[PDB]
């Protein structure tokens, strides 16, 4: 309203910028030609001629002013008809893209810990300490360590968690009785390692941590105690005993490091009062140290549990000793083998996951998998029906970052008005973009409408908040379907009820021929994809009609099967009772359906899923959506009766969190504490994986009870095969008939 | 090479599409009028079916359409 | 038939239009475009 | 398939040849050449 020099200059700048001098209305010296078909009504005299250009593009109407966006507004991408050719839709991007784009990382992990107790004294099975899962080779390496470290810093900040975590557990080993007290009220406590004094100390003396009594006095030690003498747990200590001797010192280049640990535990399991609780912390529980420990202190204490509190990706585990009595017998059990094995099984998962992330302070290149790539245009003229560069670059960009975000901004320089349009290019886009045969256009109307200045772009690998427990589960199948569809022999696959916009195209090898279907119309211009490879069918699969002429050797009903039973207002068992047989007829060898049945427990989640028992039904977010369910057993036999020869199996979000390259891989924060929620939300809704191509199992107990010998029978013609049953993403039973190593019993 | 008559076809084909111009804009599909001069080029050399006979057709700045273009 | 205005040079409900076949100009387009191998080249 | 060498720019048993139909280029020489009286002139 009140033009300011900064503004006038930003207009006189925009005017000077090379462009096309409007040509609709030619200039006169005594007359202003005004469009007849225009709001302007000529005054009177001889100064206004009603000249009409041959084709004026403007129509009339106004525009209500909208205030400046406080933050970069994301823009859902809706496609147009014309599509640019990969070649042209590439340089178009590379002519206006911000290539070596500097980007902030933020924090990918913000949640608590994902603690996991393990009773070593608990398991009654002896397990040769010589043959445990020894530290994996790669572990100590420039590449692996680099990542193990990178991940560490990518965690918004840790002992406050870890330490507290160990005490949350240590509070369970407390025996109040006189018969044999353990951490009995006012027990003395030794503590080694402090930075001022550990924050947990305040709490122990406060009795703050529920379950654990308030200790009489706490005696600190370590290398920087600042309140107690400085001891070196490697060698001998000149102090007295304590009920609880919580040791948390670090070990760090492997053999002497083992000696360091074996020694430290030796003196920590020395400072404990007879019948106390030593809590050492090993850094590398190698099957080299697990022989020395179970040999030297094979007596020293009564119980023993590994308490690995995964705050960040490291293999340092905590060990607690039961009763510091001289004649104990802490034998290495199969528990240890499993515990230890689960640990590593996760570092491969957590490492493989972090590979998708760039190293801090490195200019963004095209190399980084999670790199944020944008396209800054200057006063871009996004036009519909024209392949003008500004609108041509818009194509590529959105094509290079579809399943992601795509945030567009407009900062007003006192010169022109730049408009970057970034997005988190991940590996989930590289998979999708590859399947694209052409780069479709985007309805630039929404962009042309804006006309308001937003805040400057940010370019940050991760968003700020931890994804919803529901997403931790969903991105737990996008990794599962990804690994299943990656199988060669799979051939042609269809998706019963893909999203309005095929979200499965990213989770499939760019070569497999898939055909997503949904009642609503597909969001992506189905034309840009090669017809032979990708097909799209509209209308629901719930209706008998839809199944005419649709033959795929494998179907996947993930995220839909539950909504169909609810939509068609039908019983869950009865629904799949009509769907499975259709997939059989559709010519299907494999099946994957995100059915929602309580196979683990009928127990529910307080805020995520309510299990109404009067009527078999769920309540995701209590109300937001209600979908009927089935029972593990009834639904199990109903499907076995449908496909008698087919082999069934339940895949569910495995605690190894190996699916991670889908949450940390796309650039989303999370809570290491929620992994537990989702591994419990995944149990409420497993993915029943059928396979008509093989003989099904035979369990003699049927509703198999824990701790009872059961008969399982795999019908394979060749005796020369290797049986390897694995639960939780960790193998537990492996070996040809003769020898079978079993950690499950 | 795009001999005189073979341009008659691709022009006659595109001509029948340009006709529908008013319906392409109305419905935001299309992408502007398709000029056949967007798929060709102005190279020059000898144009025949085989080195031997192509030697007798020296054409200068003829109008050829490259394979990848003959695709679009 | 609601008025448009510029999208296309003619309004349908526009002033003085006129449906009127003439045996002279049999309406339109181009269907028989030749593309057969020998004839397209 | 015995090696030739120059008669023609390609050996049949030559290195890295490749039979591979593409729905895109339907193989065709020139059969429908028009020669009928009116059309040839
Ligand atoms: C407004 O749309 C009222 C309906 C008048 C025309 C609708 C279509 C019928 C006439 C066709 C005109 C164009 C060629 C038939
Ligand atoms: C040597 O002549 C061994 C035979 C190999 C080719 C003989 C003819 C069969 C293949 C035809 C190639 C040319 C077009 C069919």
């Amino acid at each position: 309203a009140i033009p300011t020099m900064s503004d006038v200059r930003s207009f006189v700048a925009r005017l000077m910028a090379e462009g096309d001098p409007q040509q609709w209305f030619p200039y006169r010296v005594d007359q202003i030609l005004y469009w007849p078909e225009s709001p302007f009504v000529p005054p009177i005299g001889p100064f206004y001629a009603p000249f009409r250009p041959v084709n004026f593009p403007f129509t009339t109407g106004s525009y209500t002013v909208v205030p400046d966006a406080s933050r970069p507004l994301r823009l859902l991408p809706q496609y147009r008809n014309a599509t640019i050719t990969v070649q042209q839709a590439d340089d178009a991007y590379e002519d206006t893209a911000l290539s070596p784009l500097i980007t902030t990382h933020g924090f990918c992990v913000t949640g608590g810990v994902f603690t996991s107790i393990y009773d070593i004294s608990g398991d009654p099975t002896a397990y040769p300490p010589a043959q445990l899962v020894d530290a994996p080779n790669d572990y100590f390496d420039r590449e692996r360590m680099a990542r193990r470290d990178l991940f560490r810093r990518l965690r918004a900040p840790r002992s406050a968690i870890k330490d507290r975590a160990v005490f949350d557990f240590l509070a369970s080993l407390v025996n109040p009785t006189t018969a044999n007290p353990v951490l009995d009220t006012s027990f003395s406590m030794a503590y080694l390692g402090a930075s001022d004094e550990p924050v947990i100390l305040a709490d122990i003396r406060s009795g703050s941590i529920p379950g654990l009594p308030i200790p009489r006095r706490i005696v600190q030690f370590g290398y920087d105690v600042v309140h107690g003498s400085l001891l070196d747990l490697s060698r001998a200590v000149p102090t007295g005993t304590f009920g609880l001797v919580y040791a948390d010192l670090d070990q760090v280049d492997m053999p002497a490091a083992n000696r360091a640990a074996i020694a430290m535990l030796g003196t920590a399991l020395q400072m404990t009062t007879a019948g106390g609780v030593s809590v050492l912390k090993v850094n590398f529980p190698t099957r080299a140290f697990w022989t020395q420990v179970f040999n030297l202190y094979a007596t020293h204490a009564t119980t023993l549990h590994l308490v690995k509190p995964t705050i960040v990706n490291s293999s340092e585990v905590f060990l607690v000793f039961g009763g510091r009595q001289s004649n104990g017998a802490l034998r290495s059990t199969t528990a240890l083998q499993r515990a230890l094995l689960s640990l590593y099984a996760r570092n491969a998962a957590i490492d493989r996951a972090v590979t998708h992330i760039p190293f801090f302070g490195v200019p963004d290149d095209g190399t980084s998998d999670l790199g944020i790539d944008a396209v800054r245009l200057f006063d871009p003229m996004f036009s519909d029906a024209v392949a003008n560069l500004p609108s041509n670059a818009l194509a590529s960009l959105v094509s290079r970052v579809v399943p992601s975000s795509i945030m567009f901004t407009r900062v007003p320089s006192n010169g022109p008005v730049s408009t970057t349009i970034y997005g988190k290019r991940t590996f989930l886009s590289n998979r999708r973009r590859a399947r694209l045969r052409d780069v479709p256009m985007l309805i630039t109307t929404t962009l042309v409408h804006q006309r308001r200045f937003t805040t400057p772009p940010t370019f940050t690998l991760f968003s700020s908040e931890a994804v919803p427990v529901t997403t931790l589960v969903a991105a737990g199948y996008n990794s599962f379907i990804s690994e299943q569809t990656r199988n060669p022999n799979l051939a042609h696959l269809l998706d019963l009820g893909t999203g309005p916009e095929c979200r499965i195209l990213s989770l499939i090898p760019p070569t497999l021929q898939v055909t997503m279907s949904d009642s609503r119309p597909c969001a992506e211009l189905m034309a840009s994809f090669d017809p032979a490879l990708t097909a799209y069918v509209q209308g629901d699969y719930s209706t008998a009609a839809f199944w005419n002429g649709i033959r795929c050797d494998s179907a996947t009903a993930i995220f839909t099967i539950g909504a169909a039973a609810a939509a068609a207002g039908t019983d869950l068992i009865a629904f799949v009772q009509q769907l499975i047989p259709r997939i059989v007829a559709a010519g299907g060898t494999r099946m994957w359906l995100q059915l929602n049945t309580p196979l683990y427990e009928v127990s529910s989640l307080p805020d995520l899923i309510e299990i109404d028992l009067r009527d078999h039904v769920y309540r995701f977010n209590g109300g937001e959506r209600v979908e009927p369910y089935a029972d593990p057993v009834p639904l199990q036999q109903a499907i076995a009766a449908l496909l008698p020869a087919a082999a069934l199996s339940w895949h569910t979000l495995s605690p190894t969190c190996d699916w991670l390259p889908y949450i940390i891989g796309v650039g989303s924060p999370l809570n290491l504490s929620d992994i537990n929620t989702a591994i419990s939300y995944s149990r409420l809704t497993p993915i029943l994986h059928i396979d008509t191509t093989t003989p099904p199992l035979r369990v003699n107990p049927v509703p198999t009870p824990l701790n009872q010998q059961c008969a399982i029978r795999i019908t394979s013609l060749d005796p020369a095969a290797v049986l390897s049953v694995q639960h939780n993403g960790v193998e537990v039973i492996g070996g040809t008939p003769g020898n079978v190593i079993s950690v499950a019993g | 090479f795009v001999n005189e008559g073979m341009r008659e076809t691709f022009s006659k084909a595109l001509f029948d599409i340009n006709m529908w111009q008013p319906l392409f804009q109305a419905t935001k599909t299309g992408c502007g009028p398709i000029v056949l001069s967007s798929f060709t080029t102005t190279t020059s050399g000898y144009v025949g079916a085989t080195a031997g006979d192509a030697l007798d057709n020296p054409v200068t700045n003829g109008v050829f359409i490259s394979t990848v273009q003959i695709m679009n | 038939g609601n008025v448009q205005t510029s999208v296309n040079t003619y309004n349908i409900t526009g002033d003085g239009n006129s449906f009127t076949p003439t045996s002279d100009m049999t309406s339109t387009a181009a269907p028989a475009i030749d593309l057969k191998p020998g004839v397209l080249n």
